[PDB]
RNA sequence: GGGAACUUUAAGGAUACUGCCAGUGACAAACUGGAGGAAGGCGGGGACGACGUCAAGUCAUCAUGGCCCUUACGGCCAGGGCUACACACGUGCUACAAUGGUCGGUACAAAGGGUUGCUACACAGCGAUGUGAUGCUAAUCUCAAAAAGCCGAUCGUAGUCCGGAUUGGAGUCUGCAACUCGACUCCAUGAAGUCGGAAUCGCUAGUAAUCGCGGAUCAGAAUGCCGCGGUGAAUACGUUCCCG
């Protein structure tokens, strides 16, 4: 009763896919069942900073930051499974944590 | 009727009426009504002379109306005599508890006093 | 107020002169800038000259003035009318 | 048997009609139960007594979110769905009455600058 | 507005007595967006002023309106009806605010029916306006 | 901000961080129940002898760049000004007009 | 247990284009009415602000030409001040009550925050809170009680069972430290205020009005600011005058 559990977080939704999907096709060719990925609520943080330098109070650029996650349950994992993980490269802009 | 000096209202419920007396609040007044076993929804008007004399009893107990006004005045006289700032600002009729006096101090300061 | 489970605060230079005063019996003025010390029943009888920013006023400590604040008696601004 | 969704106001609502004497629950409640006001009430009947038929069908109904009056309104848009999937004869009568229409009403957004979505602050020429 | 022409926002029939105009005069008594506190208010005048005379709450309403009803502004000139039957409402929702009762439902039934014999304060505001209407 | 602003802050900041140790000591005494009362007062005593800079209340954000006291957004660590202008300039990950 | 139906979560797509019918306008650009459709003529909201004007604002975010100080106009410290108070003005909050106040019972959200943190539950306290303890690095645990709403009782138009300023007395918490100068809790007190002149402001639909909830800053300290949802109106004949 072996599970992998994988999560993903990342900035960028379509890095994020992008490394889901990957993830999964290697997954698939190992031969091992995969369920996911299985997309998170985001995250949205929002500031407002003020534009002028000494008193505009209206004058503000509203900026804002997502966070988005991805969860992955691999099954029945064969043995090349684990190590094609580890062999697995990792792309910038996007963490990963796997949990046994 | 008179209680501790005081004609409380006739026609209302007992635990309003009892809050005509100095010193005596709504949470006082359901204190001393529990401690004699009068229901707060009965007025006074169908009260015994019995009754009347227990909550006279019980009022006793408490500082109401001549005791507390002199034992405020005297906290007071004391501060503006011993001229701690406390003392100074009683003295100069104004805000005592650190409010804003550039704006709004008229409850303490009264109506406008023109230049 | 500051709460009762910690005791009244009191600076430990303050403390060490009104206790070697009262191990004396010196009259002289205590001169001190902690305004923020609480006056405790050993005061009583004392002359603190306490700062007020600008000057040192001083003040004698009597029964009443105990549970109070040395600054309480040494205001800080001046006005006298408009 | 047949299956509906009602949307109104952030409120979504699940309808499930069948055939049968009358009996509604919401949310494992009565209806008299769940809704307080009268008109709550009507609205979530309006489409059975159009139709005549409040006897001949059975309810079974959850709804989530919103308030008491997105909520009737869901319902009422569930239900409307789930006799249009029962019958397609019954779309004319329903759209002419205006119940197939999902209200697509919403609250709008504070702006900068502003106390509210349009109210401005109070502003002087003196 | 300048060059547009607005149409006018339709209001839905009432779900209890599928009446427009009492739909209407709901909204002319509700304020701040408590419609419940007003619908309550209405309805139970409706039913007061069934029990006092047994009549129909439509007709009885309609009928009273129609009296209420002024003809004329003010220069003279012809007021359209929509405008007849939102001063007839304001009328009567200030003359019976006025009255001295336990319950503003009461106070509506008791001034409908009232004003129903032309007796109330709205009727004689409908006289003041007759009487300046003559005066142009 | 001036040379001497930000010096002072790097002197609070190592004062802080050379005092936490015994700071938090002397709080866990005084909370402990076990411990007697002279214990709790003497403990008390040691740590109002602390030295002022010790404390962490003494500290302000400033400006990682400029070393402005205002607008601190904490968690960007930069005042508004240099926060407006790294975010346009586009070095700042993730960060984007915000509209809904 | 189980299921992958439904809600939702979130990536990719489809759809709306005067497409169809009728009348008009020029016979064009267009315009008016009807069907279907979730939506019909720009469906709703946001961001995006041309050539230029104001010697407009900022040398105190920063950078920079020039001028000035160098045992001081530089640097360190304790206490005080920025919180003053005969007055005038701007922007707000709370009220003057019955479409309401109080008490008992009982319903329905959205968005956001949490490891120096948020805390289930138990005990102690009238209470702010304290102690023990549990889960959470969070669609998993928690802040968290939504409030207006509905049902029942009572108050009966009174400066009141409206209002909640001010002051007296007890406390809790953060912090080395709440005197000047913090927030909150309990007992007592119970001010003006009876809908406000000349004048003037905002708003055309999920808007105005009203009700609650969250965050940035932050040891502690919002009636301000930036967001979130609940309930939910009235009126537009027209350009004769006011402003641009």
């Amino acid at each position: 009763n072996q599970r992998i559990r994988i999560r993903l977080k990342s900035f960028d939704h379509r890095l994020i896919d992008q490394s889901a999907q990957e993830i999964v096709e290697t997954a698939k060719r190992t031969g091992a069942q995969v369920c996911g990925p299985i997309p998170m609520p985001t995250r949205i943080e929002r500031f407002n900073v003020l534009t002028s330098p000494h008193v505009n109070k209206d004058a503000r650029d509203q900026y804002e930051i997502r966070t988005y996650k991805r969860l992955i349950d691999i099954v029945q994992p064969t043995d090349k499974t684990v190590d094609a993980l580890m062999k697995l490269d990792l792309a910038a802009g996007v963490d990963v944590q796997i949990a046994l | 009727a008179r209680i501790a000096g005081v004609n409380i209202p006739d026609n209302k419920h007992a635990v309003i009426s009892l809050t005509y007396i100095f010193g005596i609040g709504r949470h006082t007044a359901k204190n001393i009504l529990a401690a004699v076993g009068i229901t707060e929804t009965t007025k006074i008007r169908e009260l015994d002379d019995a009754q009347l004399d227990a909550i006279r009893a019980e009022v006793a107990k408490v500082p109401t109306e001549g005791d507390l006004r002199r034992e405020i005045s005297m906290n007071i006289k004391r501060l503006m005599d011993l001229g701690c700032y406390r003392g100074l600002r009683h003295r100069r009729s104004l805000p005592v508890r650190g409010q804003r006096t550039k704006t709004n101090a008229r409850t303490r300061k009264g109506p406008r006093k023109p230049i | 107020p500051r709460s009762l489970k910690k005791g009244p605060f009191v600076d430990a230079h303050l403390f060490a002169k009104v206790e070697a005063a009262v191990a004396s019996n010196s009259r002289k003025p205590i001169k001190t800038w902690s305004r923020r010390s609480m006056i405790l029943p050993d005061f009583v009888g004392l002359t603190i000259s306490v700062h007020n920013g600008r000057n040192h006023v001083p003040v004698i400590v009597t029964e009443h003035m105990v549970g109070h604040k040395l600054g309480e008696f040494a205001p800080t601004r001046t006005y006298r009318g408009h | 048997t047949n299956y509906g969704t009602g949307r109104r106001k952030t409120a979504t609502a699940r309808v499930f009609l069948s055939a049968g004497t009358g009996k509604l629950v919401i949310n494992n409640r009565t209806l008299e139960q769940y809704f307080g006001r009268e008109t709550a009430r009507m609205v979530v009947r309006q489409p059975l007594e159009l139709l005549e038929a409040t006897e001949k069908y059975d309810l079974y109904i959850t709804v989530k979110g919103g308030g008491i009056g997105g909520q009737a309104g869901a319902i009422r848009h569930g239900i409307t769905r789930a006799l249009i999937a029962a019958d397609e004869t019954l779309k004319p009568v329903l759209r002419q009455a205006g119940f197939v229409t999902r209200d697509a009403r919403e609250v709008e957004r504070k702006k900068l600058g502003l106390r509210k979505a349009r109210k401005r602050p109070q502003f002087s020429k003196r | 507005p300048r060059r547009r022409v607005v149409a006018a926002r339709e209001i839905l029939p009432d779900p209890k007595f599928s009446s427009q105009t009492i739909a209407k005069f709901m909204n002319h008594v509700m304020q701040d967006g408590k419609k419940s506190i007003a619908e309550s208010i209405v309805y139970g005048a409706l039913e007061r002023v069934q029990e006092k005379n047994k009549v129909d709450p439509v007709e009885f309403f309609e009928t009273t309106l129609e009296k209420v009803r002024p003809m004329v502004e003010v220069v003279p000139m012809e007021v359209r009806p929509s405008r007849r039957t939102a001063l007839a409402m304001r009328w009567l929702v200030d003359a019976a605010a006025k009255r001295s009762e336990k319950t503003m439902a009461l106070r509506l039934a008791g001034e409908l029916l009232d004003a129903a014999e032309g007796k109330g304060a709205a009727i004689k505001k409908r006289e003041d306006v007759h009487r300046m209407a003559e005066a142009n | 901000a001036k040379k001497g602003m930000i010096n002072r802050e790097l002197k609070r900041e190592k004062t802080v961080a050379k005092y936490a140790a015994k700071r938090a000591e002397l709080k866990a005494t005084i909370a402990n129940v076990n411990a007697s009362d002279e214990e709790r007062f003497e403990a008390m005593l040691k740590l109002q002898a602390l030295p002022r800079n010790a404390s962490p209340v003494r500290l302000r954000n400033r400006c990682g760049l400029t070393g402005r006291p205002h607008g601190y957004f904490r968690k960007f660590g930069l005042s508004r000004n240099k926060l407006r202008d790294t975010v346009m300039q586009g070095d700042v990950p993730g960060v984007v007009k915000a509209s809904w």
